């Protein structure tokens, strides 16, 4: 019964990007495993000898599904390279952008990217409605009727009855998976939730265009500040204060208690996909240069030691190419790096991929959800502390139990639902400094001949960092080191394992031509290729 | 996947940064919803789909095999350079999975700069050699519909299958094979601060009285006069757009704008 031999899925499909998954499997245990990413497009090639103002709307394009969050990126570090500090006003609206961001991603991830791989939608064609309406507001204070689950199964049906399944044609559940646990009430609700969460996330992502410009990649940000004088009009506040209410009580009512059910129904998942070492560059600040002065804190733990958390000393991280096709095995800093493509094959000289190695201390570092919430919650932050333990309360699980698949995709909801309700207290403070008197939104600013910035991130799935050398004005070197570069990136010199080739170790598969349980932990990291490559 | 009834759709993943797939995520009045259960029949999608791997190839050859044809939709540039070599899917290199399906198709749209024009990633100096669909497959006869953007506005996508769904045939092109009637204006004969313009009413930065006044942005680089596209008339998300945000349009609609449009704050 059990199976023994290699694995591989390419294209592992609902993620951003082509990634290849090579595992290697012995009695039903994965052994082994490597990731390849297998598209590169060399950003940093393209951007040097150009105008530094530019660079921003340049790397905009490393990704659409996080789209605003390197805009930002390349805005702060350009900021800082310049030495200009915006008016609060400016980093207000570049703060609420931003949380609407966090929103809109983690929601479109849990129902349109993880979901399918614990929800088996047939199975909610056999679902009970009455019995399937009653489960549902039990576990949450909106209340849905039978009728309303009716008209949903309804749908459903005749699609299936067509012989076009579009989307779910040759899904791993078809005709029944042992890896699949919910009963039909349950696919029922989550069927129900992931159809309604296609609607809602269109509102979400028109709160950033309120003041942004448009979703996917907004036009607001320049050196100095922000454009959008709009954004300080009362209707304009008002628009943004609606679609943020609405959005929150999708986030409280139907996402968190979605989460809760999944996850009890699946609570064996918190003894696989487990790391090591976390980091992080904290988020939401009141001052643009320094990192503790943001909402969450920067932070870096090793050996899962949440007792002595490390300060973030920038000049530890470094980029190995030893495994990656590029020229040479030189680890760089990013303010000497390089991008010097050399394609060997799958495994020529023992290279697999387009991603460098981003190593802290010559350790791999996982990072996001987990990285932003564990250190918060050790750090003492209290918003943080008060939901994650009361989802802890809920699934009955220690804190231990967060170092996995289950745990990671916890996380996700529980930050999500932190910052949801601190969209409205920054709204609040912006709504008063407003009233004060201050209508300033962009500052003036001289570009230097000569100077080196950097611009820190801590986007929906981690630590993002751009860092820029200006030399006689122009750009003469510019690197982007993403989150996803940390988590899917391949072994460094050292060949000590990527977060994600490490977690996959252990992941029990039951059926090889069905390997569902690697996806449950590949998109636990919501990886996004195109970001860890550009 | 494929049958009667519903018309089939095959959407393929190049040199991209799934930004264009987000934007028609983004339908409105229809939803994505009403599209992919009532109107159209998504047979392959990387960025939703409930199969991978073996199943995923699997399913897109039962799709392009399909005795009633299907329409696709491309999203990204296509890496020429190196025989192709910098952008492979399930050990194939972009160059060849296109080769092989897009002759196939019924009619093939390119949606986003990126698979219309080469964008991003073609800018100087191109690494990868990337093009857009009709420069890498002219020798095959691929003929594509274009839709340009960055993301392109989800409308001009609805738009034109629906043109096309009832007609079997496409509306009218221009020089660069782009719907004339999403494409037939500069953005700037449809912008607010027309007047402005005209008057010599310009903003000379963005912290000035005049910006806050919202005078023209054409001293601060705006390509609106040599772009063609419809974001003022139709906005984006319901909401907002470009300039009525206060920031000069950088003509992401164009064919090589990266270089040709360059430096975006200069004019
Ligand atoms: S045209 Fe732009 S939004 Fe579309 S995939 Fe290309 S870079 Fe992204
Ligand atoms: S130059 Fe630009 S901002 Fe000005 S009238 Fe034209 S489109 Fe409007
Ligand atoms: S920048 Fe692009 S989205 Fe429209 S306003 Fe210009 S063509
Ligand atoms: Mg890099």
């Amino acid at each position: 019964s059990s199976y023994s031999g290699p694995i591989v899925v390419d294209p592992v499909t609902r993620i951003e990007g082509h990634l290849r998954i090579e595992v290697e499997v012995e009695n039903g245990k994965v052994k082994n495993a490597y990731s390849s990413s297998t598209l590169f497009r060399g950003l940093e090639i393209i951007l040097k000898g150009r105008d530094p103002r530019d660079a921003q709307h340049f790397t905009q394009r490393t990704c659409g599904v996080c789209t605003y969050t390197h805009a930002l990126a390349s805005t702060r570090c350009v900021d800082n390279a310049v030495g200009v500090h915006i008016p609060k006003n400016a980093t207000y609206i570049r703060n609420l952008v931003l949380g609407a961001q966090y929103l809109h991603d983690h929601i479109v991830h849990f129902y349109h990217l993880h979901a399918l791989d614990f929800v088996d939608v047939t199975a909610a064609l056999k679902a009970d409605p009455a019995k399937a309406a009653k489960v549902a507001s039990s576990i949450s204070p909106r209340k849905t009727t039978a009728a309303d689950l009716k008209a949903v199964q309804d749908k459903l049906k005749t699609f299936v009855e067509t012989g076009q399944l579009g989307p779910f044609t040759n899904a791993y559940f078809l005709g029944g998976h042992p890896a699949y646990y919910l009963d039909p009430e349950t696919n029922l609700i989550a069927t129900a939730h992931y159809l309604e969460a296609l609607r809602l996330q269109v509102k979400a992502a028109r709160a950033m265009a309120v003041f942004g410009a448009k979703n996917p990649h907004t036009q607001f940000t320049v050196v100095g500040g922000v454009t959008c004088y709009d954004a300080l009009t009362p209707q304009r506040i008002a628009e943004f204060e609606a679609l943020w209410k609405e959005t929150k009580a999708f986030v409280d009512e139907v996402y968190i208690p979605d989460l809760l059910v999944v996850a009890a129904a699946y609570k064996d998942w918190t003894q696989y996909g487990g790391t090591d070492n976390f980091i992080t560059f904290g988020e939401f600040p009141k001052d643009e240069y320094d990192l503790n002065s943001r909402f969450f804190k920067p932070g870096v733990v090793f050996k899962r030691d949440f007792k002595n958390i490390k300060p973030f000393d920038k000049m530890q991280i470094e980029e190995h190419v030893r495994h990656s096709w590029y020229e040479g095995a030189e680890a760089r800093h990013p303010w000497k790096g390089q991008t010097q493509p050399k394609y060997t094959d799958l495994h020529g000289d023992d290279r697999y991929s387009w991603m460098k190695a981003p190593r802290y201390m010559g350790e791999p570092m996982e990072t996001g959800p987990l990285a932003q919430v564990l250190i918060a919650y050790s750090q003492g932050h209290p918003k943080v502390k008060a939901v994650t333990d009361a989802v802890l309360a809920k699934l009955g699980v220690g804190p231990e139990a967060l170092f996995s698949t289950l745990g990671r995709t916890a996380a996700r909801g529980i930050e999500t639902a932190v910052i949801a309700e601190y969209v409205g207290v920054m709204l609040q403070e912006y709504k008063d400094n407003i009233a004060k008197g201050d209508n300033v939104i962009c500052a003036p600013w001289e570009m230097p001949k000569q100077a080196e910035g950097v611009g820190f991130v801590n986007a929906p799935r981690g630590g993002l960092s751009h860092w820029i050398r200006i030399e006689d004005g122009k750009i003469g070197n510019f690197q982007l080191v993403v989150p996803s570069t940390w988590t899917l990136g391949p072994r460094c010199d050292k060949n000590n394992v990527s977060p994600v080739e490490a977690s996959l170790i252990g992941t029990p598969v039951a059926d090889a031509k069905r390997p569902v349980e690697i996806l449950r932990t590949v998109h636990s990291f919501d990886p996004c290729i195109a970001c860890g490559v550009h | 996947l494929m049958g009667p009834r519903r018309p089939s759709v095959v959407y393929l993943h190049n040199a991209e940064c799934t930004g264009c797939s987000e934007s028609v995520l983004r339908a409105f009045e229809p939803y994505i919803d009403t599209l992919i259960l009532d109107t159209l029949s998504l047979d392959y999608h990387e960025t939703i789909m409930a199969a991978a791997g073996d199943a995923a190839e699997a399913a897109l050859e039962q799709a392009v095999n399909s005795p009633h044809g299907f329409i696709a939709v491309v999203e990204g540039g296509i890496p020429t350079a190196a025989n192709g070599i910098y952008g492979k899917v399930a050990n194939h290199t972009m160059l060849d999975i296109c080769s092989r399906i897009l002759p196939k198709a019924q009619a093939v749209i390119a949606y986003g700069t990126c698979a219309t024009f080469g964008g991003v990633q073609a800018a100087k100096p191109n690494p990868t050699g990337a093009k857009g669909v009709n420069d890498a497959l002219k020798h095959l006869g691929v003929k594509a519909i274009n839709i340009a953007g960055c993301p392109p506005n989800p409308y001009n996508l609805v738009g034109t299958i629906v043109y096309y769904l009832k007609n079997k045939a496409a509306p009218e092109l221009d020089s660069l094979n782009r719907p004339t009637m999403f494409f037939g204006q500069t953005v700037h004969e449809q912008c607010p601060r027309l007047p402005h313009f005209d008057a010599g009413e310009f903003a000379p930065s963005f912290e000035s009285e005049e910006a806050r006044k919202g005078w023209c942005l054409y001293e601060l680089g705006c390509k609106g006069p040599v772009t063609m596209n419809n974001c003022p008339k139709i906005k984006f998300n319901q909401t907002n757009w470009p300039v009525d945000a206060g920031h000069p349009c950088i003509g992401c609609s164009e064919p090589d704008f990266w270089d040709a449009m360059t430096p975006f704050y200069q004019n």
